[PDB]
């Protein structure tokens, strides 16, 4: 649902 | 548990992570930017600052588009730093999404306000000051983003918070056990608990003249969600009403089924 924030979180 | 030390550690982490803190901010604004208060040194501000944007829709639309960029970018710098508060990268993944989600905007009106004063704000990396009066002037709505934001940030700024202060507030922003949605509310719960309480005693120590300066800030916590709630209904018209005013993919995310 947060493609973008998932990305930035790994 | 040794508090002064994770107060210092948080601390740490938000000066690596933050392009703009309030010392920062206060050098500058204690006198370069380049003052943008009406449409002529708008778009001269423009033409040094933005240059690619206007190589054209309404100022307004100009406008905020500039405003979401700084969201973009500084919901990156909340990502990273989120990293550093303890038992944060221990959460799964889909809670760590769900505290920023709700959080990042809360923490960037707090830290927005480091770069205010009553006449107009900090931008574009601190090379602009826009007035206050300017933005009142836009048409509406997008008149009506800024001034609670000034609102909020010149009784937030009477407290007299210092960077300090407030990387242990931004990182109890992000530790809310109560988000919609969080999948271990225990663990965020007991998160949250020893943040606020790493908090609770660093105020103590910094701030030994403003015995009440802790339950203020809780105060603020609950203004700041309010805040985010109606600038999402704003936001929200101006996607819906506003064709030139796009959003941009990551804060349509953090929007979208937000409140
Ligand atoms: C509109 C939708 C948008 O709302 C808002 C509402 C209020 C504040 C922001 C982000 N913001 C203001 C940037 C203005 O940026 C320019 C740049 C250039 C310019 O003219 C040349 C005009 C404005 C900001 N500043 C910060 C400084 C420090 C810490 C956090 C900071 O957050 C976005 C959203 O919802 O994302």
């Amino acid at each position: 649902r947060h493609k973008i924030l998932h990305r930035l979180l790994q | 548990a040794d508090l002064k030390s994770l107060a210092k550690r948080i601390y740490e982490a938000y000066l690596k992570n933050f392009n703009m803190n309030k010392v920062k901010a206060r050098v500058i604004l204690s006198g370069p930017p380049f003052v943008i208060h009406d449409m002529e040194t708008l778009c001269m501000a423009e033409k040094t600052l933005v240059a690619k944007l206007v190589a054209n829709k309404e100022a307004e639309v100009r406008i905020f588009h500039c405003c979401q960029c700084t969201s973009v970018e500084t919901v990156t710098e909340l990502t990273e730093f989120a990293k550093a508060i303890p038992g944060f990268a221990n959460l799964d993944l889909n809670d760590q999404v769900t505290l920023l989600k709700y959080g990042v905007y809360e923490a960037i009106f707090a830290m927005l306000s480091s770069v205010m004063n009553k006449d107009g704000m900090l931008v574009a990396y601190g090379n602009g000051f826009i007035t206050r009066e300017f933005l009142k002037s836009l048409r509406k709505p997008f008149c009506d983003i800024m001034e609670p934001k000034f609102d909020f940030a010149m009784k937030f700024n009477a407290l007299e918070l210092d960077d300090s202060d407030i990387s242990l507030f931004v990182a109890a922003i992000i530790c809310c056990g109560d988000r919609p949605g969080l999948l271990n509310v225990g663990h965020i719960e007991k998160m949250q608990e020893g943040i606020v309480h790493v908090l609770r005693l660093h105020l103590q120590s910094n701030h030994p003249d403003d015995i009440f300066l802790f339950p203020k800030l809780l105060q603020k916590m609950a203004d700041l969600r309010q805040l985010v709630t109606e600038h999402a209904q704003l936001v929200q018209i101006i996607k819906k009403t506003e064709s030139d005013a796009a959003l941009h993919p990551l804060l349509q995310e953090i929007y979208r089924d937000m409140y």
